[PDB]
């Protein structure tokens, strides 16, 4: 009888996922005009 | 003379009397009202020449 025993390495296995998201915002209004150059009084002529 | 308010959120020049400026006043005169707006581009400019009556 020997009884004798070995030894191994310690086998692990796992499955690794790192994810993330996406969210994409926006900001609009109604054209009321515009920030112009030389805002003043006008007397149109044809 | 005094500056108005530029009012982004109700989109109006807006000025609210007080007691100060009626000091200077004399109820029945009809004084005419003149607006001027200042650009970036340092353009006075006026937009309301209208008359006001302190009745």
């Amino acid at each position: 009888t020997r009884v004798h025993s070995y030894r191994g390495v310690l086998i692990i296995t796992d499955e690794l996922t790192v994810e993330a998201g996406s969210r994409v915002s926006l900001s609009g209004y109604v054209s009321d005009g515009g920030t112009s150059d030389v805002f003043t009084i006008c007397r149109l002529l044809d | 003379q005094s500056p108005m308010t530029v009012n982004k959120e109700s989109n109006r020049l807006e000025y609210i009397f007080s007691q100060n400026d009626y000091k200077v006043l004399v109820k029945g005169k009809v004084y005419d009202m003149i607006v001027n707006v200042v650009d970036e581009s340092g353009n006075h400019s006026t937009i309301l020449k209208q008359k006001v009556r302190f009745n």
